[PDB]
Formats: structure tokens, sequence, C-alpha cells
């Protein structure tokens, strides 16, 4: 069996266009692993918006901007003044919410069975738990880090982990989907709620 | 018998670079008999050693700055713990949490939370082994070891 | 002074999960002044503690009476006074986390401070009043001593 | 023996419905989902008799792009359909001015109906159905990913991007279950769109054989 | 091609680096010039390696495409990871 | 709960329904699918050549990777998912069931 498995396949190959073709050229997969990526960086994960219920995940994902007392025990204290007085930040921070819960729709209709262990590539809680330690983050005291930063941060960093490259609208599809799961994984792990009341990041 | 593939075996094929596999993204060796029987032994709770001990062990660790760490217990005795020894062993400044086989299902729901009766739940933290007795499960070829983080 | 804190606790419970290991024995003490819980584990084969003890417990970020730093080394010739010389079981370890009451409005009434001594651990738990001076991985001294 | 039959009747109407549907031609919503009791009140319930005869069943549907491009449903009568109704229904159709149908065979259809189906496609392009396979929907079954149909200006991309030939992509039977419920022909290509665990979504490009 | 896009990752892959690094090891055994500063090194990889940190390494990698196509990176051009 | 039926509730937690289900010791799924109170949408079977032929090569490519994924996991073991799936996409890249042999 070990035989004929390496002879079935031992000229496919991961090309510099970054599709899986064998010797005839013929396309295998249009990328590795239809991610793209190695299986020796990626590792075990769970998604943190799959299981909770409706009312669970409205309550942990959802940033509360009302409550004056709360962000005053989250944030500093322009922080907390930004957040309630400005209509734009709580308009943006609105439409995070409005992705989480379609990323959770999405992430509903891919993993029907309620499964939250996933296979990506970064181990974010501990990349969240090394930011902590390093900085020495102190998570009894008001944080310095503006929720919209954190918005407008998970985005450029969506822009920059690029599987598919191209701005064709073909090449965005592709690179919609390559990385999917990942910025489903990226948007409800770094949520500016949970890094303002969960991780207190600076 | 090249230098071309001297460097291509340097590059590729060294077991450094083979510690974790694409096949189960996850370390293919680990630590194996006697040294995980007797790691098992030495991050147990009750674990002292003396000062010629801790030198003794001091020799034999290559990434040592040189600097013997403040004893667990000063007095009436200075005693170094071998979570404090392994916790120099332990590189960089990683973080892990892990459990030991022995850990009890209903500890984690209960009190002793973070403050384990049995020593289990392996809590390392800056390159501290802070608390557990370390076995096949933080030290083995699974997913989420303390070699798979190292690496 | 460099005390973090300071009160007298009096051994109430001795392993109630039984015996786990050979040298080491969990305390479940209280305290008189300050009506804090703690769990401690001691090494007693060198510093038995028997059931009714009443301790003086002192965690401390030094051992110089002078306010003066640490540097997390061993260094057995140093001949400054320590407060090490006043008591007599002493261990070195550090605060891995601190619980408390609070809820995402209120602060926290009571305070759980954790501490590691090489695999050691304490639970310091009562009012968050007495647990200003732990943070989380910050290094801590025990200074106990058996009292009559 | 009856209302068995009219059961699978309506199945099969409902599997038509749907499928002209997938392959874009005008069908309302109310026959795309009708009733068991409007199919008995529409059509009768008591199809041995007389009442419906597979003959009232016949669909005649129009593609939303083309009001032109019509397609037919036709529903023998016999089990094993010979050529010389084959040749009937062309007849009609081509007295109709249509050119694709679709024949729902019960049990069969004779290898000489099969020969005329297949030679004289440039004219008409009219497809075989069993009875068993239009009782149910493949392409709601869970193991069945999103298929659609590319346009050539869409093709063209794939192969621009891509910057490769059609003999490179992976290939999909012109038989396949699939492709014959879409009507893709040989050349087309077909777009799957299916969740993978890895990356969320995956798109692959299938060429027809 | 068009050198104004190259579609390839700009990352040094293991196998080029392998490559590179064995194929100037081997041209500095053959007394080829050195590129970058020597202290003590006299084995032929050691320098080698000393030429890709420092990016001073004279040569290019052509990338084949799978369509024929081919596109030339510089190896101070490339992202050397490992 | 693998073979068990999960769903959504209303408040959007998943439930697991312990439901009956049937395994036969033969196949003929064209015929069972279109059965009256037989779900179509979830209704399979471990004939992969009767899934080719009856649902076709996208679907097999699905039931495929399920089937090897379950011979790999049965013994509590694990391989990466890409590994699966390029030898299925091998094995059905060409529009048919291409055999290792």
């Amino acid at each position: 069996i070990q035989r004929r498995l390496i002879k079935s396949m031992e000229s496919v190959m991961v090309k510099y266009d970054a599709t899986v073709r064998n010797s005839i050229n013929q396309v295998v997969q249009l990328r590795y692993g239809e991610d793209g990526l190695a299986g020796e960086s990626v590792e075990f994960q769970n998604l943190a918006t799959l299981k909770p219920s409706n009312k669970a995940f409205e309550k942990k994902f959802r940033f509360d901007y009302t409550n004056e007392r709360a962000l005053r025990r989250t944030l500093q204290e322009d922080l907390v003044k930004d957040v309630l007085s400005n209509a734009h930040i709580q308009n943006e921070l609105e439409r995070e919410f409005e992705r989480m819960r379609e990323d959770r729709e999405v992430l509903r209709v891919i993993f029907p069975t309620g499964d939250s262990k996933v296979v990506l590539p970064c181990n974010l809680l501990r990349m969240i738990w090394n930011a902590q330690k390093i900085f020495h983050i102190n998570p009894r005291l008001p944080s310095d880090l503006h929720p919209i930063k954190v918005v407008e941060g998970v985005k450029e960093l969506s822009k920059k982990l690029v599987i598919v490259n191209g701005d064709d609208p073909l090449s965005r599809q592709a690179q919609e989907n390559a990385t999917l799961l990942f910025n489903i994984h990226l948007r409800s792990t770094l949520c500016s709620r949970r890094m303002a009341e969960e991780f207190r990041l600076s | 018998q090249s230098l071309e593939t001297r460097a291509e075996i340097q590059e590729l094929a060294m077991v450094p670079r083979m510690i974790v596999t694409p096949q189960s993204n996850r370390p293919v060796m680990g630590i194996v008999q006697d040294t995980l029987t007797a790691v098992r032994k030495f991050t147990k709770r009750d674990v002292f050693l003396e000062r010629g001990e801790v030198m003794n062990l001091l020799m034999f660790l290559s990434t040592w700055d040189g600097k013997v760490p403040q004893p667990a217990i000063l007095k009436p005795r200075p005693l170094w713990t071998g979570k404090q020894i392994f916790s120099l062993i332990i590189p960089g400044h990683i973080n892990c949490i892990r459990t030991h086989s022995t850990h009890p299902d209903d500890e984690d729901s209960g009190p002793y939370k973070h403050i384990s009766p049995g020593d289990t739940k392996v809590v390392v933290e800056n390159g501290e082994l802070i608390m557990g007795i370390l076995c096949k499960k933080s030290l083995g070829t699974s997913a989420g070891s303390l070699v798979h983080i190292s690496y | 002074a460099g005390i973090l804190f300071e009160d007298i606790f009096d051994v109430k419970d001795i392993d109630p999960e039984g015996k786990k290991f050979d040298r080491v024995s969990r305390l479940h003490c209280e305290s008189e002044s300050f009506k804090m819980d703690l769990i401690l584990d001691v090494n007693i084969q060198i510093y038995p503690v028997d059931l009714g003890d009443k301790f003086r417990l002192v965690i401390a970020s030094t051992l110089y009476e002078d306010g003066t730093l640490d540097d997390g080394e061993y260094n057995p010739t140093d001949d400054r006074p320590s407060r090490a010389d006043q008591f007599e079981y002493v261990m070195y370890g550090k605060v891995y986390r601190i619980e408390g009451d609070e809820t995402s409005t209120e602060a926290a009434t009571r305070l759980s401070a954790y501490v590691s001594y090489g695999g050691l651990l304490m639970r310091l738990q009562g009012d968050a009043n007495n647990l200003h001076g732990f943070e989380v991985d910050s290094r801590v001294y025990l200074l106990m001593k058996k009292l009559a | 023996d009856d209302e068995e039959e009219t059961y699978r009747l309506w199945k099969i109407r409902k599997t038509i419905m749907q499928l002209c549907h997938d392959r874009g031609y005008l069908v309302t919503q109310d026959e795309l989902d009708q009733t068991l009791e409007e199919f008995k009140a529409q059509f009768g319930d008591k199809p041995s008799e007389g009442r419906p005869r597979r003959t009232d069943l016949t669909v005649l549907v129009a593609h939303n792009d083309d009001p032109t491009d019509q397609m037919f449903v036709f529903f023998p009568e016999e089990p094993k359909v010979g050529i010389k109704t084959i040749k009937v229904y062309c007849q009609r159709m081509q007295e109709e001015n249509i050119t694709r149908a679709l024949i729902v065979v019960q049990q069969g259809m004779t290898p000489s109906a099969k020969q005329s189906l297949v030679d004289m496609a440039p004219k008409y392009i009219l497809e075989q159905f069993l009875q068993q396979e239009l009782l149910i929907n493949i392409t709601e079954h869970e193991l069945v990913p999103e298929h659609v149909v590319m346009t050539k200006e869409e093709v063209t991309e794939l192969l621009a991007r891509y910057k490769l030939r059609e003999n490179q992509l992976p290939r999909i039977q012109a038989g396949d279950p699939v492709a014959r419920y879409f009507g893709i022909k040989r050349g087309q290509v077909v777009k799957i769109i299916r969740p993978s665990e890895t990356a969320g979504r995956y798109i692959t490009y299938r060429l027809v054989q | 091609q068009a050198n104004q896009k190259r579609i390839t990752t700009p990352y040094m892959t293991k196998y080029e680096r392998a490559r590179v690094l064995g194929t100037r090891a081997l041209q500095i055994a053959m007394c080829a010039p050195v590129m970058v500063e020597l202290e003590g090194e006299t084995d032929p990889l050691l320098i080698a390696m000393k030429e890709l940190k420092a990016r001073k390494i004279p040569i290019i990698i052509r990338r084949y495409l799978p369509d024929g196509s081919y596109e030339d990176w510089g190896v101070d051009e490339l992202i050397i990871s490992d | 709960d693998n073979k068990k039926k999960i769903i959504i509730t209303e408040d959007g937690e998943f439930k697991a329904l312990q439901e009956w289900i049937l395994e036969t010791d033969g196949v003929s799924l064209m015929r069972v699918l279109s059965e009256k109170d037989v779900d179509p949408v979830r209704t399979t079977s471990n004939d992969i050549v009767e899934i080719f032929t009856v649902l076709g090569i996208e679907a097999v490519r699905k039931a495929l990777e399920r089937e090897l994924y379950h011979v790999i996991s049965f013994d509590g073991s694990y391989v990466n998912y890409r590994h699966l799936a390029l030898l299925c996409d091998t094995m059905t890249c060409r529009g048919h069931l291409m055999a290792i042999t």
C-alpha cells in the first residue's frame, strides 16, 4: 500500500504560482491543503464564536460602549471619553460585531457539528499570553488600548496575510476563501471587547 | 560528497529541523524512557536539591547563564526544587499549560484550580515551570507540549 | 521596609485531601488580625508543622532591612542585615495569579494572591485592603516563624 | 398502488422544477414548492386509470435570459421508451420550435433510442432521465457541494488568471450525476464551492468531458 | 514576463536557501572572491552563510512558473527567514 | 454525537438530538434515498463506487475523505487534513475514481 501511494503521488508538488500540480502540469489543488499553508507550522486552536449561544455570544463579543463604569474599569480615561462621545467609533464597533455575527453564521454552516477544534497557523491565545508577559501587562489596571485601534489593526493585519496574490476579483475571491477560517479566528480572538476586558493588552 | 549536498542536508534534513512532523503538526521526537520517568519524579512537589547537587546538575546545562538561582527555601536550609532547575532548562520565555496524566477531572471545577493539591496542571510561564509534574503530556510527542511550543 | 503583608496564622488543618507528597504538606490556616485564609505548601521534613500551631507569616519583597531590591540570584556570601535572621522558615517565590470578586463594574472587595515557591504553592486570600502589595510575576519571600 | 404513484409523480415534478430553476429557467415559486395535495388538485390522484396521464405532466419552461430559449420535459407512458416515441417527441419539438428537452423514462430506454439521442445532438439537445434518479434532488445531499456553471467570459478569466489550459483543470465526466443535473456539455467548466476545514471555503473548477 | 510584477513569494524558500548556500560554498571552495568580511573563517559553508546573512551572495534565482515563464530574483531581493 | 442529529436551537446553542438511524448490511443508495420518511440529505454509504455512481465526483471526493479519515482516526490517531485532501484529489481530479493501482 505504501509503495502504491508513493508511486501514485510522487511527482505532485507545490509550484511557484502556489498551485499543487503533478508531472503532467495538471492542477490537483489551487492551493495546498485548500489554504496554501505547510503542515508543520499549523496547530490546534478553538473557534470562540462557534459553540456559544446567541446570548452568550452577544455578551462576550459585543463591545458595550454604554456602561460608563465598565469602560472606566477597562479603559483609560481619555479612551473612555472618546468611546462614549464619538459616534463614528461606536458605529465602527457596531459593524465589528456585525461581522463577528456573520462570521459566526459562516462557521456554523462550515462546522455543522459544534466542534470548535480547528487547525490554524498562529496560536493567537499563546501569542496574546506572550505579549502579556513580554510587556508586563497588569490585568487589574485599565488599558491604554483604543478599541478602534484594535479594529483598525486587525483589518490591516487581515489585508497583510496573503495566500492568493492579485487585485483582480477572482484573486480576491480566492484570497478571501484561503484565509477565511483564520480571519474569523483572528476577528473573534482580537475582538475589541476581548482585548479590553479579557486580555488588557496595551 | 560535495559542498552542495552537504549544505542541502544541513539546511533541509538536520534533526533539529525535523523535530515537528508535517504528518500530524506535532513533535516527532520527545523525551523518552529514563529521562521521562526521571523528569516525572524530578518535578514532583517534594523534590528538594542541596547546594552541591544543584551545582552538579548545573554543570550539565549547556544553556546556563552561570547564575545560581535563589533557592526556593532559604531557611533552615537552602534547598532548590526540581521545578526550579527545570525552569533553568526551559528555554526562552515560553508559556504553556498542560495537565499531568493523574490530573483528576473534577479538580478544574471545584476550588484549588490554580493551586493544585496533587501538583498536576502544569503551568510554565516566562520559561519557568511555575507548577505541575512533567510527563508524556508535557514533554512527549503530542501537540501543544513544551517541546512543541519551544520549537 | 519592603514588607507586603504581615499577620499571625493558626494552623487549622493539614492535608485535608490527604498526604499527596511525603516531604511536603499543605497547611490550611487562618489568621486573627485580618481574617485571611491561607493555603501553604511547606517542607515538613526540615520544618515540621503540627495541627493547631501558631506562626507569624511575613510576605516581603526583599530580605534586606533597608529598602533595597534583590537580584534573584543566590548570594550566600552576603553580610548585610537580612530579615531572614528573625525567622525560621524562609521561602522565595513569585506571584503567579491575583484573583478577586470584582465585577465588570465594581472593584474587588476580596483578593486572592497565589504564590509559587519553586513549586510549593501558596494562596493568601482575604480583604483586598491587605493584598495591595501583590503584583503578578513579582518575586516575594515567605518569612515564617513559629511562636508559642 | 395509486397513492404510491401520484406521490412519485409529484416528487418527479418537484425535482424537475428544482432542476429547471438551477439551470436558470423561469420557474414560479408556486410550482417550485408545490405540496402533494395541490399536485393532486391540479393533476389528480389516480394516475392508474388516467387522471393524471403522464402526457398531462409535460412541462415547458423558458430561460430567464432568453424567452425564446425554452425547454421541454416529457413523461412517456411506456416503461421502455422506443425510438419511435423519441421520433414523435422530436417532431413535436420541431413544430413548437423548441430545442432542448428532458425525457423522464420509467424503466429505461432502448439502445436505438439512445443512439438517436446521441446522433442528432447539434439539432436538438434532448436528455434522458430515469424516474428513479428524479425522485431525489442529489444537489441537496450533504456530500454534493455547490456547482455553478461558468460562462465563457468567466472561464477566460479563470484560464488567464491561473495561466493554464483546459486540459490542466481537474475534470468532471459529462455523464456525471451533477453534470447531468445541470445539463452541462463537454468543454464547459463548472465551479465547485465547498467548505473546507482548513481554509473555511474552497473553490475548485472542473472541466466537463 | 514583466519584471515590474513578480507574482512569486518575496521569501526565499528553504530549498532556495539550501541550494544557494551549497552553490556559493562550492564557488568559495573553488577560489571565488568573497563578498563579506572574514575574521578567521576557512570553511566554505560558513563563509556562504555570512554572505547570505549580509545579503551579499552574487546569485540570481530563476523561478520557473508552470506556464513556462520565469521570474529572476536576486538573493538580496528575497526575505531570508532562517 | 457523530451520528446524532446536531441542530442549532432557537437560542443559538448546538443541540444533539438522539434519533433513530438505520444501518444496512447491503447497499442500494439509489433506492433507499427515494423512500418516504428517509432523509435524502444525510443518508450516505461507505461504498464509494455507488456514491460516485449516484451523487458524482465531488460527492465521492467528500465521502472518500470521510472514509479515509474514519480509517485513520478509529485508533485515535490523527493525520493532517491536507494529506488526506491531496490523496483524495489525486484520486478524483480526472473526473473518475482513480484507484491507487
